[PDB]
């Protein structure tokens, strides 16, 4: 998801469905790479709960 | 607000975004008791 070789043009924006798996969002939040990580119906810590 | 269950706000939000949400419920609910208790004080004057 976050590491594909290429992304789509924003007119055709690709959508990948995520299901039947464990999510640990700390892996992304601890990643010093991301300029932006804003949450809009939850708080980014509470994702893990 | 996002949800009519308190703990489904509180598990999903931090100390500040929850203060913005929760006070909505504190308002609405308070106005629901402030209504109900008025309605009873007047009915009570009817039954009195
Ligand atoms: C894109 O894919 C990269 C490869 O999977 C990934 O980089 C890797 O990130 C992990 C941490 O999740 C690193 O793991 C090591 O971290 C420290 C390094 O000092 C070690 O002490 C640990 O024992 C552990 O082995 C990898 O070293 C790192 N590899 C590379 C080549 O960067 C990126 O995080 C991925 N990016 C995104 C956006 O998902």
């Amino acid at each position: 998801v976050f590491n594909a070789t290429r992304f789509a043009s924003v007119y055709a924006w690709n959508r990948k469905r995520i299901s039947n798996c464990v999510a640990d969002y700390s892996v992304l939040y601890n990643s010093a790479s991301f300029s932006t990580f804003k949450c809009y119906g939850v708080s980014p810590t509470k994702l893990n709960d | 607000a996002i949800s009519s269950v308190l703990n489904d706000i509180l598990s999903r939000l931090d100390k500040v975004e929850a203060e913005v949400q929760i006070d909505r419920l504190i308002t609405g609910r308070l106005q629901s008791l402030q209504t109900y208790v008025t309605q009873q004080l007047i009915r009570a004057a009817e039954i009195r």
